[PDB]
C-alpha cells in the first residue's frame, strides 16, 4: 500500500535527479583538456626507508610542519618519526593491538587512534612530566573505527563500521553530532580546506557530503560499482576523488553534482586502497593491492608514473602540506618516502 | 548506481512451475558471481543458489537439488531461476544478490541483514487455491 | 651550530632508548601465538572460551607457551572488511554446531562461511582448526529418527563410513556415519584449494575442559612444523 | 519499514532542490586552478638538489 | 702447468658464484630478518675465502719451479686453505643443526632464537676453524723434518694430522648429519601420510611420495661424497708404506674436496625461493645498467 507508493515516489525522484544531471552535462573534462600539454614522465625515487614496526601498518598521517609523521601498526605500536634524519621521536604502546586508523592534530600537540575496540583514544604529546599518556577515550560507536581527523584541539570527526559518522567534543567526551544515511560500513573521510564540510565513502558504493555545523547531508554521489575504500578533496575544495574495489578511481565535482572523469586501465584488476592529490592538484596518486602505486594525470586521465618498491599490499599514502614528498605504508611493515 | 530488479512470481498450486527473472544495471554484469537467496515467513535469509561469471560453475542448496535451475545471460544482463515441483515449504520472498567485488571467488555477506547489493525481492506463494 | 649538535645528540640518544625497548618488545611479540575464534549464534564458542567492547581477549598458557585468543564482540554481521585484520594469526578456530542440520539450515550457512574464509585472497596462508561441537545432540537426534539428515543433504544416501573411522566406545554406527559425513562436507572444501600453503584440522568435541586446549596446542605445533618442512623442500 | 522509506523520500526531496552549473564551467575552473599553481608544485616541476630536504 | 690452469679456473668459478650469492643474501638481510640467512651468508663468505686461498697457490704451480719456497711461507700458505675448508664444513653442520632444532622444538626455537646466538655461534665457528688450521704448526709429529724447498701439502705436514681429523672431526660429524636428516625424514613421512588420508576423504565427498627422500639423498650425497675419498685414501696411505698415493692425493681427490665449495651454493642458496627471486631481480640490474 503506502510502501509501494513511497517506492514509486523514490523512483520518480531519482529519475528527475538523473534528468537534471544529464541536463547540466553539456561537455566533458576530456574534450576541454584536449589541447593541454601532458605532464610527461614522473620518475620519483625513494629517499628514506623507516624501519621498526613489527607487523603490518594500516595508517599514517603527516604533521602540518611537513617534517614529523605518525604511523600505526597492528603489532600494537604508534610510532612518531622525524622524517629528516630518520630518527624515531616517540613510540606509544596501545591497549588494543587491532588499530586501523591514526591522526595527527594540526597544532602538533595530540595524536589519535582507534580500531576494532570501537574506541577513539587521544594521546597528549606535550605533557609536563613523563612520557606520553592517553588523555581521553571516546566511546559510543557500535562498530570498528575506520578513520578519524582532528578539526581543532577540541573537536574530532570519526567514521565507523556501524554505518555512521560522529563529531565529538574532546573535553566532555560526548558526541556533539551524529551523521546517518549510509547503508554500509564507512571506510574513509576527508575534511574540506575550510573545515566547514566533509565527505565520506562507504561500502554501499556511494559518497556523501556532510555539513559539519548543521549535521545534515547535502549531496550524494554514485557511479562506483563496489565498496569505496578511500577519498580526498581537490586542493580548492570544489571536487574530490574516490578509489574503489572495482579497480577504478573517479573524480566528482561538487557544483556540477556529478562525476567528471574515470581513471582505469585494462590491465588493472585489483582494488584501490588509498588516494591523494599533489599540491597543485595536477597529479593523483593511488595505492593498489597489486603492491604498486600509480601516479595519474588528473586532467587527462593518463598514467604518468609508477612507484614500485613495496613487497606487500600498499595500505596508506600521504602527501606533505608543502608538496615536497610522498609517504607510502605497506603490509610488509615498512614506510617509504618518495620524491 | 547499482540496481537489481526481480520479476515473476505469485500464487501457484503445489507441483506447479514458475520462472523468476532478475534485471541488472549499473555494473559490468559478466565480472560478478550471482546468487539467489530467499526469506520465509518469520525466518532469516537463506542461501538458495549461485552461478559463476561464465556460468560453468553452479551450486544449489540441498533441499532444492533436482527441482531448481539457475541460468544467466550476460548479453542482456539477466539472471533466471526456473522452479519446478514447488512445495508449500517454498513460499518466501526471493532476492537476487550480487557478489561484493569483481574477479573474486569468495562471496561473504550476501545473506546478511541490510546487504547493499541486493534487490527488493519478489513474493512466491505455494498454496492449494 | 653548537645547539644543532646538541639537538642531534639528544635525538640520537632518545632513538637508541626507543630501539632498545623495541628489541625487548620484538622478543615478546615473537614468543606469543595469536588465535582468532569464530563461531555462530549457538555454535557453543562460549563453552570453548569457558574451558579456556568490540573484541574480547582470553590468555592461556600450555607447557610454558603463551596463547592469546581473540573473539569478536560488538561488530555487525558483515565481515568482508574486518576479517582482513586477521591474516597473520597462527590459526582461525572455527566452531560449528553439528546437530543443527534441520534459518532452519545452519549447517549450510556454516559451509558457505567456511568456503568464503578458505578462498579469501588475504587468508591464503591461514590454517583453520575446525571444532564440530554438540556431538551428544547429534547422537540423540540420529538414534531417535524423527528428523532425517537426508532431504537436507541428498548425497547422504550414497555415503559410507570411511574404513579408517575410529568410533568412540558405545557409539551406534549411524552416529559415526553422520559425524563423518558432516566432517567430509568441510573436507570437500578444504582439500580442493591451498597448494599445501594451509590446512584444516577437524575435531569432535562435546564437553571437556582440558582436552580442547591440548588439541589447539598440538594443532599449532603441527602448523609450525609443516611450514618449516615446506621451507626445506621436505614436504 | 515505512518509517525509513519516509526518511529516504525526504532526503531525496531535499537533494533534488539544488541548482547545478554546467560541467564545462566546472572543468574550466579546475583547469584554471591547476594552471595558476603549476610553478608551486615540487612533485610536478623538479627542484634543484640544494633546496631538497630529502637530498 | 695443467694443475695450475685447473686451479685457476676452479678458483675463478668459486669466487664468482659465491660473491653473487653473498651479495644477494646481504640484500635480502637488508630487507628481511632471519638467522638462517645469516648462516647462508657465512657459508658464502667461507666459500669465497676458500676461492681466494686456492688462488693464492698459482704462481709456483704455473711458472715458478726454480724458486724454492721458504718454510715459514709454505706452512702458512698450506694452513690457510685447511682453515677455510674447515670453516665451510662447520658452517654446513651449523646450518643442519639449526634446521633440526627448528623442526624438532618449534615453540622453544621461537622462544630462544636471536641474532646474538647466531653471532656467537659464527664467531666460535671461525675461531675453531682457524685453530684447526693453525695449531698443528706448533705441535710436533704433525710436521715432516726432511725438506721444505718444494712447497706442497704432505711435504710440511705429517699424514697423521688428517688421520686425527678423520677420527675426531669428519666421520662423527657426518654420522650426526645423517642422523638429523633421518629424524626429519621420519617426521615428514608422518605428516605426508596424514595429509594423504584427508585428501582421500574429501575426494570421496567431492564425488570422484618421495620428495623428502630425494631431497635427503641429495643433501647426504653432497655432504659425504666430496671429502670421503681424500680421507679414506689418507688412511690407506698411513696404513701401508706406499709412496704412489703421495701424488694422487695432492691432485685428484683434493679437487673433489674443492668442488664441494661449488656444490654448496647451488644446494643451500639457489634452491631457496627467496634467494632465487633475488638473483632474478639482480639479473635485470646488470642488463639495464
Ligand atoms: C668437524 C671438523 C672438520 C672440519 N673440516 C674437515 N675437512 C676435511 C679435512 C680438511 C683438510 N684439508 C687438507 C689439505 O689438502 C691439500 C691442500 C693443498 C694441496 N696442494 C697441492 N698442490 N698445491 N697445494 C693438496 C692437498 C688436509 S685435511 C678439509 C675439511 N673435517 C673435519
Amino acid at each position: 500500500s503506502e510502501l509501494d507508493q513511497l517506492r514509486q515516489e523514490a523512483e520518480q525522484l531519482k529519475n528527475q535527479i538523473r534528468d537534471a544531471r544529464k541536463a547540466c552535462a553539456d561537455a566533458t573534462l576530456s574534450q576541454i583538456t584536449n589541447n593541454i600539454d601532458p605532464v610527461g614522465r614522473i620518475q620519483m625515487r625513494t629517499r628514506r626507508t623507516l624501519r621498526g614496526h613489527l607487523a603490518k601498518i594500516y595508517a599514517m598521517h603527516w604533521g602540518t610542519d611537513s617534517r614529523l609523521l605518525v604511523s600505526a601498526s597492528q603489532d600494537g605500536k604508534l610510532i612518531i618519526w622525524d622524517s629528516y634524519t630518520t630518527n624515531k621521536v616517540h613510540a606509544i604502546p596501545l591497549r588494543s593491538s587491532w588499530v586501523m586508523t591514526c591522526a595527527y592534530a594540526p597544532s602538533g600537540n595530540y595524536v589519535a587512534c582507534g580500531g576494532l575496540d570501537n574506541i577513539c583514544s587521544i594521546y597528549n604529546l606535550k605533557t609536563r612530566e613523563g612520557n606520553v599518556r592517553v588523555s581521553r577515550e571516546l566511546a559510543g560507536h557500535t562498530g570498528y573505527l575506520s578513520c578519524c581527523r582532528f578539526l581543532d584541539d577540541n573537536q574530532i570527526v570519526t567514521s565507523s563500521g556501524d554505518t555512521t559518522c560522529a563529531l565529538w567534543d574532546i573535553e566532555t567526551g560526548q558526541q556533539t553530532t551524529t551523521f546517518t544515511g549510509h547503508t554500509g560500513d564507512v571506510m574513509s573521510l576527508s575534511l574540506a580546506p575550510d573545515t566547514r564540510l566533509f565527505v565520506s565513502g562507504a561500502c554501499d558504493a556511494s559518497a556523501k557530503l556532510w555539513d559539519v555545523r548543521e549535521g545534515m547531508c547535502r549531496q550524494t554521489f554514485t557511479g562506483h560499482e563496489s565498496d569505496i575504500n578511500a577519498i580526498c578533496f581537490f586542493p580548492n575544495g570544489n571536487a574530490f576523488a574516490t578509489g574503489s574495489d572495482d579497480a577504478t578511481c573517479r573524480l566528482f565535482d561538487l557544483r556540477a553534482d556529478q562525476e567528471l572523469m574515470t581513471y582505469s586501465h585494462d590491465n588493472i584488476i585489483c582494488g584501490i586502497t588509498s588516494v591523494s592529490f599533489s599540491k597543485s592538484g595536477r597529479l593523483l596518486l593511488a595505492g593498489y593491492d597489486d603492491f604498486n602505486c600509480n601516479v595519474w594525470d588528473a586532467l587527462k586521465a593518463d598514467r604518468a608514473g609508477v612507484l614500485a618498491g613495496h613487497d606487500n599490499r600498499v595500505s596508506c599514502l600521504g602527501v606533505t602540506d608543502d608538496g615536497m614528498a610522498v609517504a607510502t605504508g605497506s603490509w610488509d611493515s615498512f614506510l617509504k618516502i618518495w620524491n | 548506481q547499482v540496481q537489481l530488479q526481480e520479476s515473476g512470481g505469485g500464487l501457484v498450486q503445489p507441483g506447479g512451475s514458475l520462472r523468476l527473472s532478475c534485471a541488472a544495471s549499473g555494473f559490468t554484469f559478466s565480472n560478478y558471481k550471482m546468487n539467489w537467496v530467499r526469506q520465509a515467513p518469520g525466518k532469516g535469509l537463506e542461501w538458495v543458489s549461485d552461478i559463476s561469471q561464465s556460468g560453468a560453475s553452479i551450486s544449489y542448496t540441498g533441499s532444492v537439488k533436482g527441482r531448481f535451475t539457475i541460468s544467466r545471460d550476460n548479453a542482456k544482463n539477466t539472471l533466471y531461476l526456473q522452479m519446478n515441483s514447488l512445495k508449500p515449504e517454498d513460499t518466501a520472498v526471493y532476492y537476487c544478490a550480487r557478489c561484493p567485488a569483481p574477479f573474486t571467488r569468495d562471496c561473504f555477506d550476501v545473506t546478511s541483514t541490510t546487504y547493499a547489493y541486493r534487490g527488493q525481492g519478489t513474493q512466491v506463494t505455494v498454496s492449494s487455491h | 651550530t653548537e645547539d644543532q649538535r646538541n639537538e642531534e645528540k639528544a635525538q640520537r640518544e632518545a632513538n637508541k632508548k626507543i630501539e632498545k625497548q623495541l628489541q625487548k618488545d620484538k622478543q615478546v611479540y615473537r614468543a606469543t601465538h595469536r588465535l582468532l575464534l569464530l563461531g555462530a549464534g549457538e555454535s557453543g564458542k562460549n563453552t570453548i572460551v569457558k574451558q579456556m567492547s568490540g573484541i574480547f581477549e582470553t590468555k592461556f598458557q600450555v607447557d610454558k607457551v603463551n596463547f592469546h585468543m581473540f573473539d569478536v564482540g560488538a561488530q555487525r554481521d558483515e565481515r568482508r572488511k574486518w576479517i582482513q585484520c586477521f591474516n597473520d594469526v597462527t590459526a582461525i578456530i572455527f566452531v560449528v554446531a553439528s546437530s543443527s542440520y534441520n534459518q532452519t539450515n545452519r549447517l549450510q550457512a556454516a559451509l558457505k562461511l567456511f568456503d568464503s574464509i578458505w578462498n579469501n585472497k588475504w587468508l591464503r596462508d591461514t590454517s583453520v582448526i575446525l571444532f564440530l561441537n554438540k556431538q551428544d545432540l547429534l547422537a540423540e537426534k540420529v538414534l531417535a529418527g524423527k528428523s532425517k539428515i537426508e532431504d537436507y543433504f541428498p548425497e547422504f544416501a550414497r555415503y559410507t563410513t570411511p574404513e579408517d573411522a575410529t568410533p568412540e566406545p558405545g557409539e551406534d554406527p549411524r552416529v559415526t556415519r553422520a559425524k563423518y559425513f558432516i566432517r567430509d562436507e568441510f573436507l570437500r572444501i578444504s582439500t580442493a584449494s591451498g597448494d599445501g600453503r594451509h590446512y584444516c584440522y577437524p575435531h569432535f568435541t562435546c564437553a571437556v575442559d582440558t582436552e580442547n586446549i591440548r588439541r589447539v596446542f598440538n594443532d599449532c605445533r603441527d602448523i609450525i612444523q609443516r611450514m618449516h618442512l615446506r621451507q626445506y623442500e621436505l614436504l | 519499514s515505512i518509517a525509513q522509506a519516509r526518511k529516504l523520500v525526504e532526503q531525496l526531496k531535499m537533494e533534488a532542490n539544488i541548482d547545478r552549473i554546467k560541467v564545462s564551467k566546472a572543468a574550466a575552473d579546475l583547469m584554471a586552478y591547476c594552471e595558476a599553481h603549476a610553478k608551486e608544485d615540487p612533485l610536478l616541476t623538479p627542484v634543484p638538489a640544494s633546496e631538497n630536504p630529502f637530498r | 702447468f695443467s694443475f695450475g690452469v685447473i686451479l685457476a679456473v676452479l678458483a675463478s668459478l668459486i669466487i664468482a658464484t659465491n660473491t653473487l650469492v653473498a651479495v644477494a643474501v646481504l640484500l635480502l638481510i637488508h630487507k628481511n630478518d632471519g638467522v638462517s640467512l645469516c648462516f647462508t651468508l657465512n657459508l658464502a663468505v667461507a666459500d669465497t675465502l676458500i676461492g681466494v686461498a686456492i688462488s693464492g697457490l698459482l704462481t709456483d704451480q704455473l711458472s715458478s719451479p726454480s724458486r724454492p719456497t721458504q718454510k715459514t711461507l709454505c706452512s702458512l700458505r698450506m694452513a690457510f686453505v685447511t682453515s677455510s675448508a674447515a670453516a665451510s664444513v662447520l658452517t654446513v653442520m651449523l646450518i643442519t643443526f639449526d634446521r633440526y632444532l627448528a623442526i624438532k622444538q618449534p615453540f622453544r626455537y621461537l622462544k630462544i632464537m636471536s641474532g646474538f646466538v647466531a653471532g656467537a655461534c659464527i664467531a666460535g665457528l671461525w675461531l675453531v676453524s682457524y685453530l684447526i688450521g693453525f695449531l698443528p704448526l706448533g705441535i710436533p709429529m704433525f710436521q715432516q723434518t726432511a725438506y721444505k724447498g718444494q712447497c706442497s701439502f704432505f711435504a710440511v705436514f705429517h699424514p697423521h694430522f688428517v688421520l686425527t681429523l678423520s677420527c675426531v672431526g669428519f666421520f662423527p660429524a657426518m654420522l650426526l648429519f645423517v642422523f638429523f636428516y633421518c629424524d626429519m625424514l621420519k617426521i615428514a613421512s608422518m605428516h605426508s601420510q596424514q595429509i594423504r588420508k584427508m585428501e582421500h576423504a574429501g575426494a570421496m565427498a567431492g564425488g570422484y611420495d618421495f620428495k623428502a627422500l630425494r631431497t635427503v639423498s641429495v643433501l647426504i650425497g653432497s655432504f659425504a661424497l666430496c671429502w670421503t675419498p681424500f680421507l679414506i685414501t689418507g688412511i690407506v696411505q698411513v696404513a701401508c708404506q706406499e709412496c704412489h698415493l703421495y701424488l694422487v692425493l695432492e691432485r685428484y681427490l683434493w679437487l673433489l674436496g674443492v668442488g664441494n665449495s661449488l656444490l654448496n651454493p647451488l644446494i643451500y642458496a639457489y634452491w631457496q625461493k627467496e634467494v632465487r627471486l633475488q638473483l632474478y631481480h639482480m639479473a635485470l640490474g646488470v642488463k639495464k645498467v
